[PDB]
Parts: C-alpha cells; sequence; structure tokens
RNA sequence: UUAAUUGGAUUCAACGCCGGGAACCUCACCGGGGGCGACGGCAGGAUGAAGGCCAGGCUGAAGGUCUUGCCGGACGCGCCGAGAGGAGGUGCAUGGCCGCCGUCAGCUCGUACCGUGAGGCGUCCACUUAAGUGUGGUAACGAGCGAGACCCGCGCCCCCAGUUGCCAGUCCCUCCCGCUCGGGAGGGAGGCACUCUGGGGGGACUGCCGGCGAUAAGCCGGAGGAAGGGGCGGGCGACGGUAGGUCAGUAUGCCCCGAAACCCCCGGGCUACACGCGCGCUACAAUGGGCGGGACAAUGGGUGCCGACCCCGAAAGGGGGAGGUAAUCCCCUAAACCCGCCCUCAGUUCGGAUCGCGGGCUGCAACUCGCCCGCGUGAAGCUGGAAUCCCUAGUACCCGCGCGUCAUCAUCGCGC
C-alpha cells in the first residue's frame, strides 16, 4: 500500500496533540474550559464570545 | 484641578432663569428640585447641577 | 461544570457564523440567529437578497442543511431566510459593499462619497470611513472620510457606535475597508434636556 | 415533595423576570416558596499577551465573562407545576427543575 | 566549533522576548528511506490497464524494490500543458494587529477679515488648571475629535432574600474536669439574630466657616464625617509620523520550487565551549545554623480530572477506595513569627557547587537529554573599583501560596 506513506501517526500528547481550530497552528493553545484557539486568533473573536475588558 | 464643567454650567444657567423662584440656599431642596425637573440619570451630575445652583443662588441674593 | 457549557456553545456560533460569512457575501450577508426548541433548532438568516440564498427553488437550502447537521453539531436544524431590519445603519453591511464596489472597479472617492451620502440620508448622526492600500501606485495609502457626531473613545463609544470591516481583493493586492455608523437614537452622557 | 429550580444566565435583567415570574406564579396560589437566593457569581478571566510578534514592550489584555445564578424552591402542587413548566425563557438562560 | 549546531529582534523602544519550561511531535536544520500531478489531451489497455498480496533476499526496518506467482477489472506522468501544496524570497509591494513619540495636549473645520503669494487669524495676552481646563481683554464670531464626562472594582449605611452559607440566645441527649455550686466539647431539634453571598437604594457637592485673589476663575487653612478637594486603583490612546516589528498566527500581490524547496517515517541537532555581556537564584553567617514543640490566610482549579479514609514502606513511593459535573466533596492544618536546648566569631555545626554507589515515577522511548529520594564527598566565597537601577503608603523591603505552560519537568509570566 502506498497511501501508507502520507499518514500521520496518532499522538494523544505532545505539542502536536492540539491544534487551532480556527487557523491549524501548532503551539500557544488556550486550553481553559475546553476552548481549542490560538493566543492570536482569541484576541479578534473574544467579543463575538461574551468576554468583555472591564478593567 | 476643581474646575467646573461646561454643560454643567449651561444647564444649570438655563435652570436658573427658567424657575427662578424655585431654588433656596438649601442643597437638599436644590438636590430634589434637579432631580424632578430634569431627565438627569448619574447622581454624580445632580450634585455638580445642584451646588452650582446654590452657588448662583447666594451670588444673585447678594447682589454681586 | 457549568461553564463548560456556555462556552461550547458560544463558539459554534462562531464559527458557523464565520463559514456563513465567507460562503454568503454576494447575497448581503448580514448575521444570523440560533433558536432552540423541543423539535430541533430553529436557524435564522438574514440576508438582502434572498434568492441568492435559496438559490433557484431549493437545492442551496438542503444543502446548507445538510452541511450544518454534518459539519457542525446542530440536531435537527431548520433555516429560515429573512431579511436585514436597517441596512443603512449596519456597518458589516455597507463596509462589504463599498468593498464589492471597489473591486467592480469604481474609483475609491466616489464609491466613499456615495456610500456616506446614502448612509447620512437614511438617518445617521454620523459616519466615518477609512481605506487604505495601494490606492494610485505601489507606495501604499490610507484616506479618511467623515461627516457628523461620531465618538471616538471611552465607554459610550464602545457600547453605541456600529464599526465594521471589510478586505477588497483586486488585481494589485489587498484593500482595507473601516466603517464606523452611529445611530440616530444615541444620547452621550452630557446631553440633557430640561423638563418643562 | 418539593421542586428545586437553578437558573444561571449572563444576563442579569432576563434572570430577574424568570424569577419575578416564578415568584408570581406561586403568589396567585397558596404556596409556600422559598425566596431566590443569590449564589456565588462565576467569573472567567483570561490574560493573554497583545502583540503578535515579541518586539516591543510587553502589554496584556485581561477578558472577563461572568455567569449568574439563582436558587428557589418550592412545594409540588400540580396547579402551580404546570404554571411554571410551560413559561418560555429566554435563550440565553438556563433552568433546571428537580423533586427533592 | 560542527554534518547541522534552523530563523527573527541590537540605545531608551534587542537579550526568562517571539506566551520559545524543544527527549518523539513542535521543526523551519543535518544523514538516510519512501509517497503525491484535479482537468485536458498523446503511447497504451478486457488477448487486460491503473492498482494489492503469502513466504524469502536488499535494508536501520520495510510487497519500497527484487525473487517466487497469485490477485482485480477501466483507465492511463512513459510524454506535453495545467494544477494541488510551500515555516521558500520580498514587512522597502500590502491588509490586520502591536511598540514608541505620549494618556502627552494636541489636530482641525464654516463664514468673515489680513497678505501678490507660500501662509496668517481664531489657536494671541494676563491670571488659573493634571489638561487648547477655565475666567476676563482682543478681527474675529462660532463649531468638531481628543481632555473631562463614561465603564469596572475597593471602603461606610439601609431594604429584600436564608441554601449547598452562618450558630448568639432557647430546649433535649451523651462525654470530660477542681466532683460540680461552677466550666467545657460533640450530636439532634430549632432559628436568619451576627458573618457572608447578590439585586436595589443612600452618601461628598468646594455644600458650610475663615483668609488670598478681582467682587470672576480658582487657591490656602479649618469643622463635621466611613470617606475631602480626578476619594483610591484600573479600562478606554485624537489627526499623524516612525519605509519601527510581524508575510514563521491567520488573509494577500509579484517572483521562485513543482517529482522537489510539496507530503510521511527512522536516527541526530537546536542542550557544543579557551572567551565578552543582560536579567536573576543561593551565599559570604549571630539582625544566625541545627533539633523538639506552639500559632494565623487569600486568590484560583477539578470528570483524559481533584481524590478524603484504611493498609504496606526509612524516604521517594505502592495496593484499595467514600464523596464531587461542585457556596455541598477535594486540592488545603503556608512560610516568615513565638517557646526550650546545642553551637560562640571559626572557611566553622557558615556555604552546598562538583562527583561515587543504591532506590523510584511519567512515558512507545530517559545514553546524547528528564524529575524525585538515602548514604557518602565537600569548590569559590569573609560585604564587593570606576559605574549604575527601583520606589511616595497598606507603597518599598522581607515571606510563602495559586493559575498558565503541562504525560513528566518552574530559579519564568500573570495574580494572591
Ligand atoms: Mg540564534
Ligand atoms: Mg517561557
Ligand atoms: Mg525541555
Ligand atoms: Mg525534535
Ligand atoms: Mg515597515
Ligand atoms: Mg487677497
Ligand atoms: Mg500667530
Ligand atoms: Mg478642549
Ligand atoms: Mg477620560
Ligand atoms: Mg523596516
Ligand atoms: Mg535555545
Ligand atoms: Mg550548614
Ligand atoms: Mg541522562
Ligand atoms: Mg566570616
Ligand atoms: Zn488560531
Amino acid at each position: 500500500a502506498k497511501a501508507d506513506y502520507n499518514k500521520r501517526k496518532p499522538r494523544k500528547f505532545g505539542k502536536g496533540a492540539r491544534r487551532c481550530i480556527r487557523c491549524g497552528q501548532y503551539g500557544p493553545i488556550i486550553r481553559i474550559h475546553g476552548l481549542m484557539l490560538c493566543r492570536h486568533c482569541f484576541r479578534e473573536v473574544a467579543p463575538k464570545l461574551g468576554f468583555r475588558k472591564y478593567e | 484641578g476643581k474646575i467646573r464643567q461646561g454643560f454643567i454650567k449651561r444647564v444649570a444657567r438655563e435652570l436658573f432663569n427658567k424657575y427662578p423662584n424655585e431654588f433656596t440656599r438649601d442643597f437638599e431642596h436644590n438636590k430634589k428640585k434637579v432631580e424632578e425637573l430634569t431627565n438627569v440619570t448619574s447622581k454624580k451630575i445632580r450634585n455638580r447641577i445642584a451646588g452650582y445652583i446654590t452657588k448662583l443662588v447666594r451670588m444673585k441674593e447678594e447682589g454681586k | 461544570a457549568i461553564e463548560r457549557y456556555f462556552i461550547r456553545e458560544a463558539v459554534k456560533e462562531m464559527l458557523i457564523d464565520e463559514f456563513l460569512e465567507k460562503e454568503l457575501r454576494r447575497a448581503g450577508y448580514g448575521g444570523l440567529d440560533i433558536k432552540k426548541t423541543p423539535l430541533g433548532t430553529k436557524v435564522i438568516i438574514f440576508a438582502a437578497n434572498p434568492g441568492y440564498v435559496i438559490g433557484r427553488g431549493g437545492r442551496r437550502i438542503r444543502e446548507l442543511t445538510r452541511i450544518l447537521e454534518r459539519q457542525f453539531g446542530l440536531e435537527n436544524p431548520q433555516i429560515d431566510v429573512q431579511e436585514i431590519k436597517n441596512p443603512y445603519l449596519n456597518a458589516k453591511v455597507q463596509a462589504v459593499r463599498i468593498a464589492q464596489a471597489l473591486e467592480r472597479g469604481i474609483h475609491f472617492r466616489r464609491a466613499a462619497y456615495a456610500a456616506m451620502r446614502a448612509i447620512m440620508s437614511n438617518g445617521a448622526r454620523g459616519v466615518e470611513i477609512r481605506i487604505s492600500g495601494k490606492l494610485t501606485g505601489e507606495r501604499a495609502k490610507s484616506v479618511r472620510f467623515y461627516q457628523g457626531y461620531l465618538a471616538k473613545v471611552g465607554n459610550p463609544a464602545e457600547t453605541l457606535v456600529s464599526k465594521g470591516y471589510a478586505q477588497a481583493l483586486l488585481k494589485l493586492g489587498v484593500i482595507g475597508v473601516k466603517v464606523a455608523i452611529m445611530p440616530p437614537d444615541a444620547r452621550l452622557p452630557d446631553e440633557i434636556e430640561i423638563i418643562e | 415533595q418539593k421542586a428545586r429550580i437553578k437558573l444561571a444566565s449572563t444576563n442579569v435583567r432576563s434572570l430577574e423576570e424568570v424569577a419575578n415570574q416564578i415568584k408570581q406564579i406561586a403568589e396567585r396560589t397558596g404556596v409556600r416558596m422559598s425566596g431566590p437566593i443569590p449564589l456565588p457569581t462565576k467569573r472567567i478571566r483570561i490574560v493573554t499577551r497583545k502583540s503578535p510578534d515579541g518586539e516591543g514592550s510587553a502589554t496584556f489584555d485581561r477578558w472577563e465573562l461572568r455567569i449568574h445564578k439563582r436558587l428557589i424552591d418550592i412545594e409540588a402542587d400540580e396547579r402551580a407545576m404546570r404554571q411554571i413548566m410551560r413559561i418560555r425563557v429566554p435563550e440565553d438562560v438556563t433552568i433546571e427543575i428537580e423533586l427533592i
């Protein structure tokens, strides 16, 4: 089989086990309360989610 | 700097001329009158306006 | 616990809204609403050209329902299409319209002035439009159009002014369009009236 | 023989409306209801770096989400139980009913 | 220096920065091995295309390929266009976002007027303010954005509410002490007093008194008060500039690669080491070190999880396991501090770097290159030149704790 030379391994931990659900980046993922978003993407969609900057 | 704001002065002067015989030299009476005669919702702004009106009353009574 | 439930629902709406915004661009998309009923979900879509959304007697609404049920987590969806309430008071719609007008080939000054004229005619207190990109040459530039009353900073600017942003893809690159509009019913803190 | 009702919302006014409707329903009938007890508010706070790159002074955003809660106890009476079962809550309010 | 030690940032405004605590992945670097061309067409193709496999060689391992023959039925990279994809070049082609000038007080408009014109006036003068914040005079008279107003929290009082929060008074039962006149501790009834939790409201306005200034704007000093003169701490950063940073978060033009610069797998590297520098931790001891004993928190978090309680072990740890989707159960009986004894100014009973042997946990994997425990060993350091940093009140100094990152790992960031 030649298709087996393109599939990735199913990792369950490490930096490679989590991707942003909006841009697909690895790395700075916010894992709080089940969010899966980069620190970059969270800033520009936070008002739509109901967050506010009170202080 | 305790500098009074422009719109406070403007509204206070407008209220004073419209009802000259409505305000006294007592802060509480003026506070209630300002509360009832306008649509102001901020408690701070009401106090500023009432204080300036009190000053105006005592200043005109003295005759400048 | 309870916090995880609220966050999970908010993300679904954000993803669906972005997908529809990218998908229904030619139909003048203007937001959505999701309501939960014991039978399923009522999904209301606001647009300016419902014909494009429906797409010649079905064949597009069914596709959208299938995509929503499969790709996203909506159960038993049911899509209704309505009309935008105040198109000239919505900044997103106007920004997208200006971007499309630019993509057609109109000079940016004409588009900006036409948009401002229409918006002010339909009863708005103030409007501002900003256009940035490679306008008239290879050195980038920004221009700004304005008239009326508009509050830039503080809490009232956050909660009263409507804002919108859009991208225009031309032959030479992208052009950014920003629009801000103040509704006619907005009242600033220092506007006090004397009761007669 | 008593029912316990839990309410939660991100908008305080809607919560008050639902609580007032339940209180009026209990008032229009002879039935004792323990008053709406306010439980502690949930605050979700997230702090993030502002810049996309790493150059410049470091500045931070503090985003916050608030969830308000209420608790009501009422004795199970079918004449009033149906009335509260048919009230329609706004989409941003969560309601849960259990019998104890 | 190396096969590679991937790249960006260099005064303030680069150097615990890119949330950058990289064992694999992340990854972009080095050695090696495989896979990929929608759609048009050319050779070819049921007399079977394209594709897949039991065993055994090549191999780090591999139907990847070869040997050995079995499979299945409609397309066809052996060829030409075209295309997918690109952490490949360009931040001096762009969008968006961010730092700095700067939370500084600035930047403009309508009509009139002055100058041939570029321009000027308003926006100037005196006093005043944290402020182009105000009061008077003026060829100016009036407006806009910024400042202020606005939003969140903290401190004082009132009303409503009484569970999963609170326990003062009253009643009953049980157990202790100086034998019980008296004083304690649990449990059950019962209650919303007190604390707390969270909705609404009150309260401060230069309002009152005395001076200075002009009798204006304001300033200085007192009473009463929980609070006194932006009450205190935060959020929100105008028109523009900086060819400042980012195309290596995402979006995007042009140029390149396009059977490799695309997609996977294995092993290395980013962890090297004559040396220069930034920010820190631990110390150089008595304003202490050791041993035994005694006290008092808050913020947050928990189902891929927090785990009380019992048993085994010297420790690190191991075997069961109540309750918890949480004001209910758990993390969770902090340290600095106080009392008693040993050491008495010494490279030491100061300091704990470096190294030997042994025991453990996470993980698919612990050598390169993880963290913890026991015994042993015992480096420099005895207060620091020229220089130079932070801070005005519950602030600085000193002391620990929580969350982020996270299978395991905190001398870090954000908070208490
Ligand atoms: Mg480097
Ligand atoms: Mg770090
Ligand atoms: Mg590491
Ligand atoms: Mg690696
Ligand atoms: Mg630049
Ligand atoms: Mg002239
Ligand atoms: Mg001049
Ligand atoms: Mg001003
Ligand atoms: Mg302000
Ligand atoms: Mg540059
Ligand atoms: Mg490194
Ligand atoms: Mg020692
Ligand atoms: Mg090792
Ligand atoms: Mg010494
Ligand atoms: Zn992202």
